[PDB]
Order: C-alpha cells, then sequence, then structure tokens
C-alpha cells in the first residue's frame, strides 16, 4: 500500500483559481446528447478541456438529474435568459432551464486534493481520482523494489543504506542500479551520483552530455542537494522517491526540479513503496 | 595553514584565469580552478562537460576528484587536507558543486563573478551559508577576484553557444 503524491512548485500546489461559467438544467434528459452537441459548437470552451460540459446529480431517493456547462461568464456576470446565451437556429434550447452562474476550476488539477476541490465546484478530468494506472503502479513498484534491494545490498555491506534505478520509460528497460558507495577515501559517491557516472559509461560516440535525457529514476529516499542539482544538470525527467530525507532538495529543504529560473524543470512524486523506504537512510 | 594560501591570491586566480580562458578555447563553459592545500596545489580543474560528455564534470568536481586522488596517493585523510584547502574558482560555484564542497568541508571559495544561472553562493541558491545540517558545513566566500575579466569570458561563451 503506496500513493504517489507530486511535488510541485508553491506556486502550482495551492488550491485552483475559479473562473465564472453559465450553465442550464436539462429538464428533457432525452435531449441532453443533442444539447451537448449544438452548445459545445457554438460555445467549445478551448482554454478549458478539462471540464466536463454535463454534470450529473442523483438526488436523496437515486434520481439522475443533470445540469449542462453551457460557456464562460463575460466581464458583466449578470443574470442571462436562454434567449440571450444560445443563438437560433444554432441552438434549439428546447429541453434546458434558465441558466445560473456557477464557478468553475480554471485549470486543471494536479495533485488529488486539487481533484477533489475542483470536483465539488464542476466535474474535471484528471491525467477515478487514480494517478497512476495499475499497470503503471506495478512498473514503478518493480523498479522501487530493485531500488530498495540495492539500498541493502549497501546496508549489509557497511555502505549507506540508500539505492537507486535509472529506467528508460521508452522500453522500462534499467539502464542502472546503485546504491551509495561513499567512503573515507571517496566521499561523494552518493547513489545518484554513481547511477549518473554508469549511464554515462554506456552512452555511445554521438551523446550530448546530458546524460539523463528522458529518463526517470527511482531513489529511495529524497535526493541531497548536490544529487538533486547533478539531476537537473544532466536533465532527468521524472523522478520517483520513497520518503524524504531532512535536507533533501526535491521536496523538503528546496524543489529545484521546479523553478523558473533554472533551464532545466522535471516531474517528481514522492511516497513510492514509502514504508519500505522509510527504514533506509536519508541522502546525505 | 589556510590563510597561508590567501597570501598567494593573485597568483593562484591567474592560473584559474588561464584555465578557465583554455575551457573557453575548447567550447566549455570557462571556469577554471585551483585547490591550495598549504601553499601548494592539491588539485585543479577546469569545466569538462562537454569534452566528457558528462554533465557533472564542473570544473570544481574535477578539482575535488584530483584532490581526493592526492590524498589516497600520499595517505592523507581527505578530512584533514580538504578542512584546511582553499578554493580558488573564476566563477561563482553553482548549486551542484556548493553542495559538493560543504561535503568536503572546504572551508573558503575565492571566486570571480557572479553565475546568474545556477550559482550557489547567492544568485540562484545560497547553497553556501544555508543552514543544511546534514549536508555538511557552511564554507565562507570571497567574492569579486577579478570578476570583470571572469564574466567577460561566460559572455563569449554563452552567444557561442547555440
Ligand atoms: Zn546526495
Ligand atoms: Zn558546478
Amino acid at each position: 500500500q503506496w500513493q504517489a503524491l507530486p511535488v510541485l512548485s508553491e506556486q502550482q500546489s495551492g488550491a485552483v483559481e475559479l473562473i465564472l461559467a453559465y450553465a442550464a438544467p436539462v429538464l428533457d434528459k432525452r435531449q441532453t446528447s443533442r444539447l451537448l452537441r449544438e452548445v459545445s459548437a457554438v460555445y467549445p470552451l478551448p482554454a478549458q478541456p478539462h471540464l466536463k460540459r454535463v454534470r450529473p446529480s442523483r438526488s436523496a431517493g437515486g434520481a439522475q438529474s443533470s445540469d449542462l456547462l453551457l460557456c464562460l461568464a463575460g466581464p458583466s456576470a449578470g443574470p442571462r435568459s436562454l434567449a440571450e446565451l444560445l443563438p437560433r437556429p444554432a441552438v434549439d434550447p428546447r429541453g434546458l432551464g434558465t441558466p445560473f452562474l456557477v464557478p468553475v476550476p480554471a485549470r486543471p488539477p494536479l495533485t488529488r486534493s486539487q481533484f477533489e476541490e475542483a470536483r465539488a465546484h464542476w466535474p474535471t478530468s484528471f491525467h477515478a481520482g487514480q494517478l497512476f494506472s495499475t499497470q503503471e503502479r506495478a512498473a514503478m513498484q518493480t523498479h522501487m523494489e530493485r531500488a530498495v534491494c540495492a539500498a541493502q545490498r549497501a546496508a549489509a555491506q557497511g555502505l549507506r543504506a540508500v539505492g537507486a534505478v535509472v529506467v528508460d520509460p521508452a522500453s522500462d528497460r534499467v539502464l542502472a542500479t546503485g546504491h551509495d558507495c561513499s567512503s573515507v577515501a571517496s566521499p561523494l559517491l552518493h547513489a545518484v551520483m554513481v547511477c549518473i557516472d554508469l549511464v554515462a559509461q554506456g552512452q555511445g560516440e554521438d551523446s550530448l552530455p546530458y546524460v539523463c535525457t528522458g529518463y526517470d529514476l527511482y531513489v529511495t529516499r529524497e535526493p541531497c542537494v548536490m544529487c538533486a542539482m547533478a539531476l537537473v544538470h544532466a536533465r532527468i525527467q521524472r523522478v520517483f522517491y520513497g520518503a524524504p530525507s531532512p535536507d533533501g532538495a526535491l521536496g523538503t529543504l528546496f524543489r529545484v526540479h521546479a523553478r523558473p529560473d533554472l533551464n532545466h524543470r522535471f516531474q517528481v512524486f514522492r511516497g513510492i513503496l514509502e514504508d519500505q523506504c522509510r527504514q533506509l537512510d536519508p541522502d546525505p | 595553514p589556510c590563510v597561508v594560501s590567501v597570501q598567494e591570491t593573485e597568483k593562484w586566480m591567474e592560473e584559474a584565469m588561464r584555465m578557465a580562458k583554455e575551457a573557453l578555447e575548447n567550447i566549455e563553459v570557462p571556469v577554471g580552478c585551483l585547490m591550495v592545500y598549504n601553499n601548494e596545489v592539491v588539485g585543479k580543474g577546469r569545466n569538462e562537460v562537454n569534452q566528457t560528455k558528462n554533465a557533472t564534470r564542473h570544473a570544481e568536481m574535477v578539482a575535488i576528484d584530483q584532490v581526493l586522488d592526492w590524498c589516497h596517493q600520499h595517505g592523507q585523510s581527505p578530512s584533514t587536507v580538504f578542512e584546511h584547502t582553499v578554493l580558488y574558482v573564476t566563477v561563482e560555484p553553482c548549486i551542484m558543486c556548493a553542495a559538493a564542497l560543504r561535503l568536503m568541508k572546504i572551508p573558503l571559495v575565492v571566486y570571480g563573478c557572479q553565475n546568474e544561472r545556477f550559482g550557489g553562493c547567492g544568485s540562484v541558491l545560497n547553497i553556501a551559508s544555508a543552514d543544511l545540517p546534514n549536508t555538511g558545513r557552511p564554507f565562507q566566500c570571497i567574492p569579486g577576484y577579478r570578476a570583470e575579466e571572469a564574466v567577460e569570458l561566460l559572455k563569449t561563451f554563452y552567444k557561442q553557444e547555440n
């Protein structure tokens, strides 16, 4: 049992902002698909593809009813009749009730809790409220289990118990497995740094220095500032980690993956196999 | 044994500027750096990212690896060497290298111009002196040394790159 939580910039982490729109009740349910087609032809809502246009509602006895999202409200969100909003003969409004104002999510939700707030106002798309599919969650669990095994080998040898795996998501092929190898003689061999060197040494003659372009990293606990920024320089595409680290730079103390003033950004999800990972060592 | 190296600051930074000019000639981010321990250069490096095809091979990372080789080759513990070593680098260390120097417990960095794209001693983040109790020790900085020459090298590089 585990759950992947996006790690977003503080800007993207807050409540979704709302805009005003006009909806109308569908009084004749058998007109729904005709009205949906005619109304959305007139008002495609290009800037808001996340919004479902039909809002179902269930009464205290299980009777299904619907409201239809007509259009965004203008600069003067006054009461409006069907005759004012819907041009004819482009729309035959028969079957609709009187329009009413409703706040709707301005932007798609990204976190599961943003999807909860958003859903309360008007149905929204989202990537069920699942972030990753069953097939996906199973793949992610496999790679992290490999990272955990690497961290456990490290611990058995007396090395810092941190493990990491680099995956090419095109082929779901593992390109590097590594654990912390730091020693008195070589103190900077954190799991992530070992893995970046391994990916580098397997690349061909016509490679750019952005060793991690397009790849996923799974690491048992959240990277330190050195490893995190190394992933920015190497241009990792997504990082999955299990448990945070006290000085971590992908969620805890910094969010170097989600900055506007750095020339590379990437997605970070925390919590994958967290109960296993939480007992391993933090980074550094 | 720290301020004893600072006596030759001009000499060390001149060599660092020389190396930074080489890096520019070789289409690398023009950063040169030297690490000095007891008035002796125990390691040096230029940014070698394009040559090595490896984004982590910043000048400071190259310099650190050379000092660690020196420690290994002469039976010195890195702790006693790095804790009394001064880094001279033409450019404010980036977020990654700042963190690496904290973990090595380098006490002191002398540098030239700001690093506005990636700097970790103030420009983007202040990794150098941030309260990071599990990430080595903060270090102190002497910024601005020959900064005008150093930043002209950066400007030349970023005009030539795609
Ligand atoms: Zn690290
Ligand atoms: Zn650097």
